[PDB]
This record gives C-alpha cells, sequence and structure tokens, in this order.
C-alpha cells in the first residue's frame, strides 16, 4: 500500500525463545461472535430477494425494493469492513487502520440519504441499474 | 551396461554468512538409476556425492515426523512420500515452505509456530478421579469423535499454504493449531470448555478464515483442518 | 573466538524423547529448576515411531495378576536381567499406565469403556504353562506417536526451559564427578555451558552403526560416546535385537501386530514356519528364534526373492474392517515403499537390526555406575544418571521382550524424577571452578570444522557401514568376527585424515554430521570387541563354535573402555543380580531352560 | 543473578542476524488449484460491483444536498452518449459474468457454514457445477 507511512516492525518476525507464550487478546465479542450474525442475516437476505428481482417483470415496490436497498448497503459493507482489517491492518499501519475505518462511516452514511432521494423522487435501485440497460 | 539417465534439480539456496547475495536456484544432475524412489533419496545423494553445503531437515523417511516438510514442485508435501516421476526430460523446483523467515537453505524458522501451539493449552483439565484408582470411562461412540484429529504430526504444510497466514501471520493461529483447539473441545473428559471457547472469540484469530481451503487440499497425512475449523464457528455462535 | 554463555540449573536433562521428557516434568513438580536440551524437537524423536503397545497387567479383558509378567520378562531374556529391576518396574506398571490416562491419551476403548487390550508376541499366563495372554493396552496403531504429543504438552504445564536444536557435545568432568554439559547453539552459532548437580543422560540408541537397520536418521549413538570419553564404562554392547519384519531395501518397519492378529511367515514354497527346518512348536515367539528361523531358511535356499535374499507375509486371510480399525498405519507404509497392498498379495521382508540392549551400567533407582578397580564391586558415578534406551538397567538383558520398551521409559523415568526429590535439597550454589572448564572441546570442534584431507566424511561412513553388517551380525563365529576388529580398526584410525568443505558456523549440517561420525565409531569399535570376547550363546548373541549356554562361566555382564577413537579397549566384568526387592512379595526364579 | 544475562547476551546476538534473514517467495510459485483460483473470484467481484453501487449512490447523495437535481433518465441518457458503442458492450459483457459467479457463489458459501460438502469430494463436486451456472446465467443475461 503506497504513500502509507508503516509502524517499525518486529526484527524478523519474532520476539523471544519457543517457550514464551502469545498471549491472546481479550474477549470482545462485539467484534468476534456477533459480527458472524452481522454477516450471515444480510447474506440470507440478498439471495432471495434478488431472485425475485429476475422473475419480476416491470419495477418492484418502493416496500420491497427499499427493504432490498437497505440489505445490498449492509452486504457491501461487510466486504469492505472485512477488506480493511486484512490488508491496512494496526500492526502494520498504526492510526491508519482508525482513519480508514472512517472513511466508511461519512462515505456511506450519505450512501444512506442517497436511497432517500431514489426511493421517493425517483423508482427504487432496481429501477436505475435495468434504466440503463442489462 | 546401464545407460546413464540425467534428471535437473533446482534447489533454492542462500548463505547467511554473506547475506548480501540474492538467493538463487543450482541445478543439479543426479543419475536417476542408482538412487532411490524418493526424493529425499536424491536430495541425500547430492549430500554425499556433490556440493555438501546443502541444509535441510529430516528424521525418519517413513513420513510420520514432520521435519522435512518443503514445497517440492508446486505445492507442500514430504519430502520422503513424494515421488520422483521417472521421466528425465522435465526439471524439478524444490523451495522452502511458503512465506517464512528462512534461516539457511531449505530450513524456515518456525518459532513463532511453537508459540502459538503453547496458547491453546494443549493438555487436559478435569478436577476429579474415579475413587479406587482407576481410570476414567468413556464409551466407543465419544472415543470415535477424535479419529482424524489425534493423529496431525505438525509439520505445517497447511499453515503455510493459507492466504490468511501468508499476511496475518502473527495474530491468526493457523489451520494447524485450530484443529488441536478442537480436539480438546470435542474430548468427553475435558470438563472446562468455557475457557478453551474464549481465546478465539476476539477478532482475528478464528474469523480471519475465508473458507478457501487449501489446508484440506495439500495436507499429506490425509486430515481435514478445513471442516474441523467450520464446526468451532458453528459451536461460538449456537 | 567463540562465545561462551554460562547458565545454572538444578537438573539439567539431555533428550527429549519419551524418556527424558517424563523425567522432565517430574522434577519441575518438586520446586526444581530443571532444563531439557534437546537436538529435535520434543515431537520429531524415534519414539514417535512406535506401533504396538505397552505391557501392564490391568486385567480388564481376563484375569491377570503381575507375578505372571515378571516370569515372562525373566524368561525372556534367557537370565541375564538383573532380577531386582524386574520387581520393580513389573509393580509399577498398572499405576504408571492409569496414571498416563489421567494426562489425556486416547487409548482404543472396549464395550465396557475400559482401555482395550490386543496379544502381543512372547507373554503366557500362570507361569508359562498356560493360555496366551492379552496384555498390551494399545492405541490404535499410534501408541509411540500419541505417547509423545500428550507427554509434551503436559510438560508445557509446569515450567520447563526447553533448548531445542542444541547439540550436545561433552560432559564437563572434575575431580572424577560430574557437573554439567557442554552445548553449541545450532541456531545461532554461540558455544553454550551448562552447570547443573544431577545431570540426566537420556539420547537413545545407536543404529546407524549397521548398513541396513530400522532406526531413524538421528538415532548415532551421541549419549553412549559422551560417557565414554570421560572414562567410565559401557555395559553388554554386543546384544543386539534383530528384527523379523523390516522391509526389504529400505529397512521401514511393520509392526507385530501384523503376526499378533493373524500372520504367515511364508516361504517360497508356500507353508507356515512350524516345523521340520527351523521352528519350535509355539508360533509368534520371541525375536531371538523367529529372526535365526529366517536366515537360515534363506540359506538353504527356500526363500522367495529375484536374488532370493527375500521373503513373504501375507495379511489377506483378515477380514478387512480388522484391516482398518486396528491395523490402518501399517497399510500405507506397506503401499509406497514395496508398492503392494496388504489385501491381496504377501509384502517382501527382510530382517534388520532394531534395537540395543546395552548403554550405560544403571541401578534400578537411575544412578549410573562404574567399578572400583581393586575390590571390584559397584561404585556410583557422584552426579550423573541414566534413563531410557540409552541405559542398560538389564531389565531386557539378552533379548527385549515385544512391546516392553515403552514401559521402560514411564516407569524408570517417574523413578528418576523420586530419587532427586529425596536426596537433592532445592536451591543450592555451585561450587566455583576454573575459567578454561571445557576446553578439549572447543578444540576438538574447531579441528573438526577446518578439516582438509583425501576422504570424505560420507565415506568413512561407508566403510564402517559395510563392515559391521558382514561380520558382526546374527550369525557369528571366531574367526570372521576376528577379521571385523582388523577392519573397524583400520576404519577408525582414517579418521585423522577426513574432509569437510563447510566452514560456516550456522547451521552447519557437516560439522554435525561428522560429530555423529565420531560418535558412532567409539560405539561400534566395542561391538566387535565385546563380542569377540564371549564363548556362549544365549539370547541374540549366537556362536557358531560354542553352541551351549554356560550358565556358571558366563553368567556376567561385560564392561568396556575407550577413551578416543583410534585407542585400546579394555574388558572386565561383573556379576548378575539374582535377588528380588522383597522375599515375601515374590519369590525370585531359578535358572532353567 | 545469572540464567538472566543469558537471555539478554544472547538475544542480542540472535536479533543481529534474524533482522536479515529473506521471505521465501509464496505467490509465484505455487500450484494453480481450483480452491485459491475460485474463492479468489469471490473476493473481486464484490469489489468491482461495490464500488459500482456506492458510486451510484454517493451521486444521489452529494447532489441530494447541494441543490442539483439529478434524475434517473437524466444520468441514463449521459451515460449512453458518453462512451463508444463497443464500450457499451464490454462494461455490459463483463458485468453479467461477475454478478452470476457471486450470485452462485453466495448460495455455495452459505452450505459451507453448516458444515456440509466440506470434505474434498464436496469442495470439487460443488465447483464444477459453480462453473456451469456462470456460462448459462450469465449469457441469459445478455440476450436480455
Ligand atoms: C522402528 C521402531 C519401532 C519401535 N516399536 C516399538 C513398539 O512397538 N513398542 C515398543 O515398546 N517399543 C518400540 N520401539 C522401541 C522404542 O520405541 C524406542 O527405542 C524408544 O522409544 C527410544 O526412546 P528413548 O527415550 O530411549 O530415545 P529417543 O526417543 O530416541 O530420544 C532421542 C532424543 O534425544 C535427543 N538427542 C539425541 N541425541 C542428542 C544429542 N547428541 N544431543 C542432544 N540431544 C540429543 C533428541 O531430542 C532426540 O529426539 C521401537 C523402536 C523403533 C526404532
Ligand atoms: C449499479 C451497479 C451495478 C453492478 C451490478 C450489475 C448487475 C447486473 C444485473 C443486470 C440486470 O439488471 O438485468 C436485468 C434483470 C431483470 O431484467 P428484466 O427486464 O426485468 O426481465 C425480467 C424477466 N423475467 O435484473 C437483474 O438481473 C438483477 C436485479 C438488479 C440487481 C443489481 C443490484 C446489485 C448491485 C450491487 C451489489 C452486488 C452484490 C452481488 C449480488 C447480490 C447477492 C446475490
Ligand atoms: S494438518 Fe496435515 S499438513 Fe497440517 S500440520 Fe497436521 S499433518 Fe501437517
Ligand atoms: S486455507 Fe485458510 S481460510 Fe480457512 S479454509 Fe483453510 S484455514
Ligand atoms: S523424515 Fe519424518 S517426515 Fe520425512
Amino acid at each position: 500500500i503506497p504513500f502509507l507511512p508503516v509502524l517499525p516492525q518486529k526484527p524478523g518476525g519474532v520476539r523471544g525463545t519457543p517457550n514464551d507464550a502469545y498471549v491472546p487478546p481479550p474477549e470482545n465479542k462485539l467484534e468476534g461472535s456477533y459480527h458472524w450474525y452481522m454477516e450471515k442475516i444480510f447474506a440470507l437476505s440478498v439471495v432471495p430477494l434478488a431472485t425475485t428481482a429476475m422473475l419480476t417483470t416491470g419495477p418492484l415496490s418502493t416496500a420491497a425494493d427499499s427493504f432490498f436497498s437497505v440489505m445490498l448497503l449492509g452486504y457491501c459493507y461487510m466486504e469492505f469492513n472485512s477488506c480493511i482489517t486484512d490488508y491496512i491492518s494496526g500492526r502494520v499501519y498504526g492510526v491508519w487502520h482508525k482513519y480508514a475505518m472512517y472513511m466508511l462511516g461519512l462515505g456511506s452514511a450519505v450512501s444512506l440519504f442517497g436511497i432517500y432521494k431514489l426511493e421517493t423522487e425517483n423508482d427504487g435501485v432496481v429501477g436505475l441499474v435495468k434504466s440503463l440497460w442489462d | 551396461t546401464h545407460t546413464p539417465r540425467l534428471k535437473t534439480f533446482k534447489v533454492y539456496r542462500w548463505n547467511p554468512d554473506e547475506p548480501s547475495a540474492k538467493p538463487h536456484l543450482q541445478s543439479y544432475q543426479v543419475d536417476l538409476n542408482d538412487c532411490g524412489p524418493m526424493v529425499l533419496d536424491a536430495l541425500l545423494k547430492i549430500k554425499d556425492e556433490q556440493d555438501s553445503t546443502l541444509t535441510f531437515r529430516r528424521s525418519c523417511r517413513e513420513g510420520i515426523c514432520g521435519s522435512c516438510a518443503m514445497n517440492i514442485g508446486g505445492r507442500n508435501t514430504l519430502a520422503c512420500i513424494c515421488k520422483i516421476d521417472q521421466n528425465e526430460s522435465k526439471q524439478l523446483k524444490i523451495y522452502p515452505l511458503p512465506h517464512m523467515f528462512i534461516v539457511k537453505d531449505l530450513v524456515p524458522d518456525l518459532t513463532n509456530f511453537y508459540q502459538q501451539y503453547k496458547s491453546i493449552q494443549p493438555y487436559l483439565q478435569r478436577s476429579s478421579f474415579p475413587k479406587d484408582g482407576t481410570e476414567v470411562l468413556q464409551s466407543i461412540e465419544d472415543r470415535k469423535k477424535l479419529d482424524g484429529l489425534y493423529e496431525c504430526i505438525l509439520c505445517a504444510c497447511c499453515s503455510t499454504s493459507c492466504p490468511s497466514y501468508w499476511w496475518n501471520q502473527e495474530q491468526y493461529l493457523g489451520p494447524a493449531v485450530l484443529m488441536q483447539a478442537y480436539r480438546w473441545l470435542i474430548d468427553s473428559r475435558d470438563q472446562a470448555t468455557k475457557t478453551r471457547k474464549a481465546m478465539l472469540n476476539n477478532s482475528m484469530s478464528l474469523y480471519r478464515c475465508h473458507t478457501i481451503m487449501n489446508c484440506t487440499r495439500t495436507c499429506p497425512k490425509g486430515l481435514n483442518p478445513g471442516l474441523a475449523i467450520a464446526e468451532i464457528k458453528k459451536s461460538l455462535a449456537f | 573466538k567463540y562465545h561462551i554463555i554460562d547458565h545454572e540449573y538444578d537438573c539439567v536433562v539431555i533428550g527429549a524423547g519419551g524418556a527424558g521428557l517424563r523425567a522432565a516434568f517430574g522434577l519441575a513438580e518438586a520446586g526444581y529448576k530443571t532444563a531439557c536440551i534437546s537436538k529435535l524437537f520434543p515431537t520429531r524423536s524415534h519414539t514417535v515411531a512406535a506401533q504396538g503397545g505397552i505391557n501392564a497387567a490391568l486385567g480388564n479383558m481376563h484375569k491377570d495378576n503381575w507375578k505372571w509378567h515378571m516370569y515372562d520378562t525373566v524368561k525372556g531374556s534367557d537370565w541375564l536381567g538383573d532380577q531386582d529391576s524386574i520387581h520393580y518396574m513389573t509393580r509399577e506398571a498398572p499405576k504408571s499406565i492409569i496414571e498416563l490416562e489421567h494426562y489425556g491419551v486416547p487409548f482404543s476403548r472396549t464395550e465396557n469403556g475400559k482401555i482395550y487390550q490386543r496379544a502381543f508376541g512372547g507373554q503366557t499366563k500362570e507361569y508359562g504353562k498356560g493360555a496366551q495372554a492379552y496384555r498390551t493396552c494399545a492405541v490404535a496403531d499410534r501408541t509411540g506417536h500419541a505417547l509423545l504429543h500428550t507427554l509434551y504438552g503436559q510438560a508445557l504445564r509446569h515450567d520447563t526451559h526447553f533448548f531445542i536444536e542444541y547439540f550436545a557435545l561433552d560432559l564437563l568432568t572434575h575431580n572424577g564427578e560430574v557437573v554439567g554439559v557442554i552445548a553449541y547453539n545450532q541456531e545461532d552459532g554461540t558455544i553454550h555451558r551448562f552447570r547443573a548437580h544431577k545431570t540426566i543422560i537420556a539420547t537413545g540408541g545407536y543404529g546407524r552403526a549397521y548398513f541396513s537397520c530400522t532406526s531413524a536418521h538421528t538415532c548415532t549413538g551421541d549419549g553412549n560416546a559422551m560417557v565414554s570419553r570421560a572414562g567410565f564404562p559401557l555395559q553388554d554392547l554386543e546384544f543386539v535385537q534383530f528384527h523379523p519384519s523390516g522391509i526389504y531395501g529400505s529397512g521401514c518397519l511393520i509392526t507385530e501386530g501384523a503376526r499378533g492378529e493373524g500372520g504367515f511367515l511364508v516361504n517360497s514354497e508356500g507353508e507356515r514356519f512350524m516345523e521340520r527346518y527351523a521352528p519350535t512348536a509355539k508360533d509368534l515367539a520371541c525375536r531371538d528364534v523367529v529372526s535365526r528361523a529366517i536366515t537360515m531358511e534363506i540359506r538353504e535356499g527356500r526363500g522367495v526373492g529375484k536374488k532370493k535374499d527375500h521373503m513373504y507375509l501375507q495379511l489377506s486371510h483378515l477380514p478387512p474392517e480388522v484391516l482398518k480399525e486396528r491395523l490402518p498405519g501399517i497399510s500405507e507404509t506397506a503401499a509406497i515403499f514395496a508398492g503392494v497392498d496388504v489385501t491381496k498379495e504377501p509384502i517382501p521382508i527382510i530382517p534388520t537390526v532394531h534395537y540395543n540392549m546395552g548403554g550405560i551400567p544403571t541401578k534400578w533407582n537411575g544412578e549410573a555406575l562404574t567399578i572400583d578397580e581393586e575390590t571390584g564391586e559397584d561404585k556410583v558415578i557422584p552426579g550423573l544418571m541414566a534413563c531410557g534406551e540409552a541405559a542398560c538397567v538389564s531389565v531386557h538383558g539378552a533379548n527385549r521382550l515385544g512391546a516392553n520398551s515403552l514401559l521402560d521409559l514411564v516407569v524408570f523415568g517417574r523413578a528418576v524424577a523420586h530419587t532427586v526429590a529425596d536426596t537433592l535439597q532445592p536451591g543450592l550454589p555451585h561450587k566455583p571452578l576454573p575459567s578454561d572448564l571445557g576446553k578439549e572441546s572447543i578444540a576438538n570442534l574447531d579441528k573438526l570444522r577446518n578439516a582438509n584431507g583425501s576422504r570424505s566424511t560420507a565415506e568413512i561412513r561407508m566403510n564402517m557401514k559395510q563392515t559391521m553388517q558382514k561380520d558382526v551380525s546374527v550369525f557369528r563365529t571366531q574367526s570372521s568376527l576376528d577379521e571385523g576388529v582388523r577392519n573397524i580398526t583400520a576404519v577408525e584410525k582414517t579418521f585423522d585424515d577426513v574432509k569437510t568443505t563447510d566452514r560456516s558456523m550456522i547451521w552447519n549440517s557437516d560439522l554435525v554430521e561428522t560429530l555423529e561420525l565420531q560418535n558412532l565409531l567409539t560405539c561400534a569399535s566395542q561391538t566387535a570387541v565385546s563380542a569377540a570376547n564371549r564363548k556362549e550363546s544365549r539370547g541374540a548373541h549366537a556362536r557358531e563354535d560354542y553352541p551351549n549356554r554356560d550358565d556358571e562361566h558366563w553368567m556376567k555382564h561385560t564392561l568396556s573402555w575407550q577413551k578416543d577413537v583410534a585407542a585400546p579397549v579394555t574388558l572386565k566384568y561383573r556379576r548378575v543380580i539374582d535377588h528380588t526387592l522383597d522375599e515375601k512379595e515374590c519369590p525370585s526364579v531359578p535358572p532353567t531352560v | 543473578e545469572m540464567n538472566t544475562k543469558a537471555a539478554i547476551a544472547e538475544e542480542q546476538i540472535l536479533n543481529k542476524q534474524r533482522a536479515r534473514r529473506p521471505i521465501s517467495p509464496h505467490l509465484t510459485i505455487y500450484q494453480p488449484q481450483l480452491t485459491w483460483y475460485l474463492s479468489s473470484f469471490h473476493r473481486i467481484s464484490l469489489v468491482l460491483m461495490g464500488l459500482g453501487f456506492y458510486l451510484f449512490t454517493i451521486l444521489f447523495g452529494v447532489s441530494g444536498l447541494l441543490g442539483l437535481g439529478l434524475t434517473t433518465e437524466k444520468v441514463s441518457n449521459w451515460y449512453h452518449q458518453k462512451f463508444s458503442k463497443i464500450t457499451e458492450w464490454s462494461i455490459k459483457g463483463s458485468f453479467a459474468y461477475l454478478f452470476a459467479i457471486h450470485y452462485g457463489g453466495a448460495i455455495r458459501h452459505l452450505i459451507w457454514d453448516t458444515a456440509k460438502e466440506l470434505t474434498l469430494k464436496g469442495v470439487y463436486r460443488t465447483g464444477y457445477a459453480l462453473i456451469g451456472f456462470t456460462a448459462v446465467l450469465g449469457t441469459y443475461l445478455l440476450t436480455l
């Protein structure tokens, strides 16, 4: 990742001797086990509701499209989030792991308002993507 | 009588008393006729009758200690089970285990791997034993659950083929240590599992797995460290 | 030139096998500052390859009594074992197996819910006159592999400072007593100098002195030679056991469960070896009479093979689901080295060198021994103990019973840990010693490193391996044994013309494997010498020119002395003990046939 | 006290050599297998189609607060005049299969977190059906 600064790392990958155990981080199940639940919820929802987006002829109703447009935002949020903690990690970048988690804040909170101008003024997000073509 | 056939091995090399050099590949021609049917039988003939600066690990030549695991011809496998194809027109490339800080030639530094095996506490943690001093009891259908878990030899041909362990190997435990955290969960005589299922419940120790299973594909003992992770996840939620 | 780094412990242990690990957390469970020095990682040893069982008189498949287990151990040695160590190792055997299940060894269970015991070879109940017994207490085909990975996880519970990948060079001796070791950090290239109070040697056996063995690659005799370079003796080195089932060419091993539950040693003509050339009445006997049964059959010509030095063994009569549940690991080691599966056709077999029933002479409580050179009595070496395969308690004597060497490690590793706790107090200052302590081994490491001669260090090893397979073999006489003593002195004398082409100091795998040749010539010169001075035939030492056992002139062990490579060898003898620990608990057996 | 100066005098001569070791190569030698070639097309296929979902909605979001008045039929007719005729199909042909290898790839993954078909015979027989499903669904979306 160019143009970032890097924290000073461990000399060689390890510090100590093979009888010095690795002390695990404390139990933080809002980032652990609960995050596995908010990943399967948005995956069990955008699979059936996209199958009732090819088997419909016109547009969807605004009720059945607003529930489909929030779940597509939470699905793409939980995959851009795990590409942050996998690549721009915190041992090697430090404070820029938390700044690049804030660009998924006010760069995704204005996407929720951008749906609100597509569900009331215009018609949906499946009405947009069909309108272009394909 | 015996017209000599010549295969060409291409072994990775480094020498840490001149670290200014770059690691390269060196070519050795091995007469395939007076040589054994495995690769370790061909890497020991090079050390006897040619350049003996080559270093590697080996102990039993049977496949049960896990000490000569390398990257032979594209995949991680054990060098005393991997068989030379008797076709002397193609070459062979032998590399160390991928993405490890190597030591001299084909010896990786597995020090971080022995500090992560220590931290899943691989010992029994009961609190009481029967009164006439005999053994603890365990039926056959509970003993059946361990088959395929206790017979891992700790070679790290599964851990060093997993793209999440290639990058986050300082905080992700790998598929070799997460299977042995599961051999002590499903033991029917291990009555402290509220603590074994609590050091895995952080951001990146168990959940840096994406089910891209190179592990079950390249284990040379035929086990399944990819299914044994997806039962911990099914248990930490349910 | 060299970095000397000093340490200061209470009991250092050399070797982290099955027997060095058991005596390294019995020591740290009492308040001692134990340290375990190993060359391999502790789960890469040779006791990872054991695949039989551990004999114990539990009796959860029939009635059993340990007094009968004592009789088969002493009969199976042809009365050369110390009969007070047989009383100790067999009494504390049910306790030291039930204890091994509370550490978490995944023992194969039965329909009752207890530990499953198969039937091995050599043990019969009711004092040698009765039915076959079922005492082996087994995991499926991985009893050795599940015994290391549990004892190593248990020695992570307590504090025990492992020094992994150190090569121990010599014992630090001073005024006739030992005080510690001097090792060599293989990863880095520094010289470490440990100092202890009770150093404990549990290195292992020498097997690589022969051409075709079933040992590992690291089973050079490294603790038998460190002792003999200090001036102390080694006991009973000529008794070498020959396993009757080893794969042709490579030397890999198939278990004795392949004949413990159904097995036919099948000739070239297709019969079972029961009578009329080589065999006794009951089959699957001790390995002494069944290996000399084979080498005369292929000598007469009744042996199947391309060159006809080769045999068969079928595994087709069994049901294919008992070849899967009870013996699964053998089925892969016969399909990749032989290329023939174990369900339709027989497999190739030759006899090869297996186990070594000699080493440092020991009491039953772990302490090493020597003799006082005037009265010839026993005399303990102050500060040195030994346990495992590299120690001759003579609980095996002349022929090790099958599946009895994994009980040797748990029982006599537990005993070594207890007898230090009764004698040494925890916390005691060390005597000050001079600054060049251990200066003879730095001068010997330096000489082998800057070597330049004519013969390479893998060529002298081939002259030694081809000599002791030819002469010191299963059938030996005093006209070819004398040719071996002349040859193994010639190979010893050309070690001062060796050639090493690696002057590096970080992971020198040419300086380690030329120190494993110096250790394997001291162990191998006293094997051909100590067998040319035994004019009898008992156990696994059979002479062609003296075919009867002399109970009145050869009921004695043999001790041997040799200081350096290419030095004269002297021999002296000591009396074998013939009384138990308690004359009312068990009576000692008389020497019969 | 000794043993404390021994784990300091050895570390400083160990950390001097430990910082000059190389890294053995990991990509560009590993074997092309089906297991990390199909689950590296599942991580790509949500980055590219995920940027096209973000970027087409901030444009409707930053023109919501700031008065711009962007409608669906305004930005659609802006799109068609912009790119060339062979370009209007090449984006349309790339994004057709990238949906089908992810719609077929989300169905596959939800079986795997119930620990079914996680053998080695099941990963390959529900990984060849992923290649059939892409070539018959993604081709059907090009005709429409
Ligand atoms: C093929 C085979 C099959 C067997 N099967 C059975 C069986 O079925 N049943 C049975 O009861 N017995 C069996 N045995 C016998 C028994 O398993 C072994 O002989 C015994 O376990 C050896 O254990 P040990 O502690 O004596 O030595 P090892 O376990 O060999 O200990 C060796 C260790 O010592 C250390 N070491 C060695 N040299 C040095 C050095 N120079 N410096 C520092 N450290 C050093 C290293 O850590 C090495 O790992 C078998 C043996 C073999 C060879
Ligand atoms: S799971 Fe397989 S590849 Fe991984 S360490 Fe164990 S035996 Fe080796
Ligand atoms: S390859 Fe790695 S991501 Fe999981 S399925 Fe195996 S540990
Ligand atoms: S030497 Fe034991 S695994 Fe190859």
